[PDB]
RNA sequence: AUGUAUUAAGGAGAGUAUAACUUAAUUUAUGUUUAUGAUAGAGGUUAUCAACAUAUGAACUCUUAGAGAAAUUACUUAAUAAACGAAGUGAAUUGAAAUAUCUUAUUAACUUCAGGAAAAGAAAUCAAACGAGAUUCUAUGAUUAGUGUGAACGAAAAUAGAGCAGCCUAUUAAAAUAAGUAAAAUGGCUUUAAAGCUGUUUGAAUAUUGUGGG
């Protein structure tokens, strides 16, 4: 019963247009990307600007 | 409404209630039904005549007749411009009747068609379509030409090519029932 | 030592701040014999500069900046508390920008 | 009173014999010492 | 009342008295006196003394 | 009418047409002409067995007190599907 | 099911409730006919103190 | 009455150990502590002389399949009140010592739709040359600015408290940045003439290298 309802509510998908199935598309390759991280490098260039900023 | 049908396909352009009736030539399996996906945005709470045609977004409104000396205020109404033209469909190729106001009949000479005005994607237009504009929107998009005209748009898009079509379901009934 | 106290300092910015330079990273912090223009994050090759509207090539459309002048102004305010206000793209809302454009024009 | 006692005594017994049985067939399902295909030698005794 | 009345024997359902035991009378007009339990009325807590 | 109109209506208080059952269940299907077929596979029979030797009564001796069972180390003792499954090898294997 | 299981945990509640106001209703009225037959053993003691 | 916490479908008919509740109407088991508790006996109807915690059997008919004169028929592992919320439509008593604009009043009421809440919400917002930085709730600001012949009606900025959260890769799957749209004339609504809502007839532009709204 509830099958049949996840399926009706996604029933629309099905009538989609090209470019609101890219926007979708896109949207899932995207989102397996990620966050980038901020290597010990880069935390450490960035601690010196804001000891630079607040001590001296 | 009483529309034409359609030269090349069997499935008819859906009733006002979003019901398909096949004809009884037709061959159809026991308990088959030609299902519409739902409208996003729903039927249309007040003002039910425009859930059975082309109004956009005008709806009956309500005001004050206001005299002319002591100015005294009389409840009245707004109608739409209403209309029953017979707009021509280039993906169909017949003249589907709709009532239409005049207002949505600048918009499909300013988008290029009754096919354009139904296949916008833009937000502001699904909620102008109603009810009956997104069954008519469901149903040239079972024609060959708007089915070969999105998967054009889609080798431009980097899409992979895109199972049974509607109308090949109905040509396998025909094909069995002779067997 | 000094080396891992920076990056306890790096460590303490808010949430909001570090997810921001992470995705948006300047070229001050980059490695030293770094290229601004290769290794460029994929936010970044979506717009350079987000608080910059950026026409979109296919379509001819000016896409709105990715945060919008409320929020440059909270950035703004949230960096110059860490003393990071340094690292932040161009922005309109900056306090030095704010100055610069008064005493070079005035009223 | 004391007949309808035992009378409801019977209908708990039964109903527990019956969902103990329910169970014990799935239970047996798994069991590798159990071949439930077979009726005339269901079952062979671990080694 | 039953609390009260079985509150210096434990508790209604802890009673640590039982018949066949000799008690001794400390109210009414037949105060001081002597006799052993017979019954033990357990819903009203009352004992009967012949 | 005052009172009485207003209790419940029973079968005994009009006649126009008005039927109510007592939930008897349908032994049948009613004919075009106002009789009655009863369909003998809804008919209800009562299976009781031969109590001829039959040596239990529906009492117990009051000398062998009640105990229950103690099942223990077993939550769920009395329904426990390995304790039935087991218990079914060691007696009846075959079965 | 896990829907099946909200639906009876619904009803286990709503007939407990119904059993409460029942029984609320029922103690009270028992309560009330209880101290109605005490009273005529305080009102006989009463009448033979005066 | 207020506060705190928790929860988010309700009623009736008949029957039954008359403290015990569903035709099983006082089911069956676990663990722990038991007077230094918890807050070396008698007693299975002469009963339940044990509390806490965790499981567990059973739980009828109607509302509530279809039909019907609810608690019936006939079938079957058919099943969800009120108040609260949003939108639509929208009065009159009352005040003006009469009375038409106005006030009563974006009120009462009704109608549809939805959830345990809903709605709203991360600025085409306010400010004034300094700057603030989503929404909602409370008070002050304020018998104020203002409107209106009058009677009356009545903001915002800001401040304090409750909460605090940001985002589009939205923690549940949405944009290739928005055209019959912004806006204009006209008829109404709201209102201070602006902004906002709207029927009819018409109808733009493309980013601070100053395009568009206020
Ligand atoms: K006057
Ligand atoms: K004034
Ligand atoms: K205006
Ligand atoms: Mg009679
Ligand atoms: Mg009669
Ligand atoms: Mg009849
Ligand atoms: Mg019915
Ligand atoms: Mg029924
Ligand atoms: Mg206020
Ligand atoms: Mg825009
Ligand atoms: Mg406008
Ligand atoms: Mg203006
Ligand atoms: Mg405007």
């Amino acid at each position: 019963e509830e099958q049949e309802k996840e399926a009706k509510k996604s029933a629309a998908k099905a009538m989609l247009t090209p470019v609101q199935e890219y926007n979708r598309k896109q949207r899932e390759l995207r989102r397996a990307r990620g966050q980038p991280a901020l290597t010990e490098e880069m935390l450490a260039k960035i601690g010196e600007v804001v000891a630079r900023n607040k001590l001296g | 409404y009483h529309q034409p049908r359609v030269p090349s396909s069997a499935i008819p352009i859906p009733n006002v209630s979003g019901r398909v009736p096949l004809p009884d030539s037709t061959p159809v399996p026991e308990d088959f039904k030609i299902e519409i996906p739902s409208y996003p945005y729903g039927p249309r709470r007040v003002y039910h005549q425009s859930n059975t045609g082309l109004y956009g977004s005008a709806l009956i409104r309500f005001g004050n007749n206001v005299s002319k000396r002591n100015e005294i205020k009389t409840r009245r109404k707004w109608r739409p411009n209403v209309q029953q033209k017979r707009l021509w469909s280039k993906s169909l190729g017949v003249f589907v009747r709709t009532r239409v106001t005049t207002r949505v009949l600048r918009t499909i000479d300013k988008v290029g068609g009754l096919d354009e005005y139904l296949l916008g994607h833009k937000a502001a237009r699904v909620k102008e379509l109603g009810p009956w504009g997104w069954m008519l929107r469901w149903r040239i998009m079972q024609t060959p030409e708007i089915r070969e005209r999105f998967a054009k748009e889609r080798e431009a898009l980097g899409l992979p090519p895109r199972e049974k079509s509607l109308e090949e379901q109905l040509r396998e009934f025909q094909v069995a029932g002779i067997q | 030592a000094t080396v891992k106290q920076h990056v306890q300092l790096a460590l303490s910015l808010p949430p909001r701040l570090r997810t921001f330079l992470a995705r948006y990273p300047p070229a001050s912090i980059l490695p030293a014999g770094a290229d601004p223009e290769t290794h460029k994050t994929p936010y970044q090759e979506e717009s350079p500069n987000p608080f910059m509207p950026t026409k979109h090539p296919i379509t001819g459309k000016w896409h709105n900046p990715k945060y919008s002048l409320r929020r440059q102004a909270e950035l703004v305010k949230l960096a110059q508390e860490h003393g990071v206000e340094e690292l932040l793209p161009f922005t309109r809302k900056l306090n030095e920008e704010k100055l610069r454009k008064r005493v070079e024009l005035g009223l | 009173r004391n007949v309808k006692q035992t009378m409801r005594g019977i209908k708990h017994v039964l109903t527990e014999r019956f969902y103990a049985w329910e169970d014990a067939v799935k239970l047996a399902e798994q069991d590798p010492e159990i071949d439930l295909s077979n009726p005339e030698n269901p079952y062979t005794p671990s080694t | 009342e039953r609390k009260a009345r079985v509150a210096w024997c434990g508790s209604p359902k802890f009673l640590c008295i039982a018949p066949g035991d000799r008690v001794v009378v400390i109210e009414g007009h037949h105060k001081d006196l002597i006799g052993t339990i017979e019954k033990l009325n357990t819903r009203n807590m009352t004992v009967e003394i012949q | 009418g005052l009172k009485y109109r207003k209790l419940r209506l029973t079968t005994k208080d009009v006649n126009k047409g008005f039927y109510k059952g007592n939930r008897t269940g349908s032994m049948g299907t009613h004919t075009s002409y106002g009789t009655y077929k009863i369909d003998y596979t809804k008919v209800r029979t009562y299976v009781c067995p031969d109590l001829t030797g039959f040596k239990l009564t529906p009492f117990v001796s009051k000398t062998i007190r009640p105990v229950h069972d103690q099942f223990p180390g077993d939550k769920l003792g009395p329904k426990n599907p390995a304790t039935y499954l087991a218990r079914w090898k060691s007696e009846n294997g075959l079965d | 099911m896990d829907k099946l299981l909200r639906r009876v945990r619904m009803a286990e509640g709503m007939v407990a409730r119904r059993a409460q106001r029942k029984n609320a209703l029922l103690k009270r009225i028992t309560e009330r006919k209880q101290n109605k037959k005490n009273g005529e053993a305080f009102t006989e003691a009463i009448q033979q103190r005066k």
